[PDB]
């Protein structure tokens, strides 16, 4: 569902340039990264698609759960 | 309460010679590390889940329960709260990536994950993958979900070649039966029935690959007070290349960690 990563290409460094490209398909920003060249987002499916038809945008994936592995 | 582990991998070798961790940061990336804790000394951290913003609380007991082991192995070391799990014990992808360029801003020697997702991110593989170009060594656990016949099952981030893999045995040296399995393994510590600390100021016995990984943590801690100047590949290499042969390598990967032998 609505939780995502987007990764984007060369250039895109400044987490105001990275929430452009989201926001203005109605995406919603969550974390612009540091190091990694990507943002974590919530979308709905109209956005996720409009990101991946985006040249700005090198992928999107979902922001997918990790768990303690204690047994 | 200390970890049968402590002796297993030979970490009182170190602390005879006068190393024990001293100077050396370590990020305990998990559900926080608990201020309740007398002994527990902890340098400082910060919260990557948005729904609880305090690192120094652990609502879950995982990260409390690590970061003992780790001070167990090199009772100097400087641990970090890094919190990217919830009370729930889970975190998301990004969450965790928060928590790795954290540690890379501030400058840890060794970042510590216990913990896996059967599938992997590319920011997230980007993130560890960074970690280690910039000098940290990054140690996980590589997961609970035992043998699919000749498949791996070893969990992500453990899986990246970039980590450290880390199995569990016990204090016979035999493979936990939960123990993840696969050519990604690297190295095996103890991770059943491992006594460390606890929130609200306990102690007691936790299993998982969760458990093994400190170990190996701790065990890079102790290499580099020793070796401040030997570089993460350099700790790596002497952890996987010195290791005990414990068995097959698809379960034992190159065997139980020897941090005697290692320091060389
Ligand atoms: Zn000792
Ligand atoms: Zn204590
Ligand atoms: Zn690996
Ligand atoms: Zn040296
Ligand atoms: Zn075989």
């Amino acid at each position: 569902e609505k939780k995502y990563i987007v990764g984007f290409k060369q250039g895109f460094k400044s987490c105001a340039k990275k929430e452009d490209v989201i926001s203005e398909k109605g995406g919603k920003l969550q974390k612009c990264f540091k190091y990694v060249d990507a943002a974590s987002a919530t979308l709905n499916e109209k956005a996720v698609e409009e990101l991946k038809k985006d040249p700005s945008v090198a992928y999107v994936e979902e922001d997918k759960l990790y768990r303690a592995l204690s047994a | 309460c200390v970890s049968y582990g402590v002796a297993q991998i030979k970490a009182p070798a170190l602390h005879s010679q006068g190393y024990t961790g001293s100077n050396v940061k370590v990020a305990v990336l998990a559900s926080g590390i608990d201020s309740s804790h007398p002994d527990l000394n902890v340098a400082g951290g910060a919260s990557f889940v948005p729904s609880e913003t305090n690192p120094f609380q652990d609502n879950n007991s995982h990260g409390t329960h690590v970061a003992g082991t780790v001070l167990a192995v090199a009772p100097s070391a400087s641990l970090y709260a890094v919190k990217v799990l919830g009370a729930d014990g889970s975190g998301q992808a990004s969450w965790i990536i928060n928590g790795i360029e954290w540690a890379i801003a501030n400058n840890m020697d060794v970042i510590n994950m216990s913990l896996g997702s059967p599938s992997g991110s590319a920011a997230l593989k980007a993130a560890v993958d960074k970690a280690v170009a910039s000098g940290v060594v990054v140690v996980a656990a590589a997961g609970n979900s035992g043998t699919s016949g000749s498949s791996s099952t070893v969990s992500y981030p453990a899986k990246y070649p970039s980590v450290i893999a880390v199995g569990a045995v016990d204090s016979s040296n035999q493979r936990a039966p939960f123990s993840s399995v696969g050519p990604e393994l690297d190295v095996m510590a103890p991770g059943v029935s491992i006594c460390s600390t606890l929130p609200g100021g306990k102690y007691g016995a936790l299993s998982g690959t969760a458990m093994a990984s400190p170990h190996v943590a701790g065990a890079a801690a102790l290499i580099l007070s020793k070796h401040p100047n030997w570089t993460n590949t350099q700790v790596r290499s002497s952890l996987e290349n010195t290791a005990t042969k414990l068995g097959d390598s698809f379960y034992y990967g190159k065997g139980l960690i020897n941090v005697e032998a290692a320091a060389q």
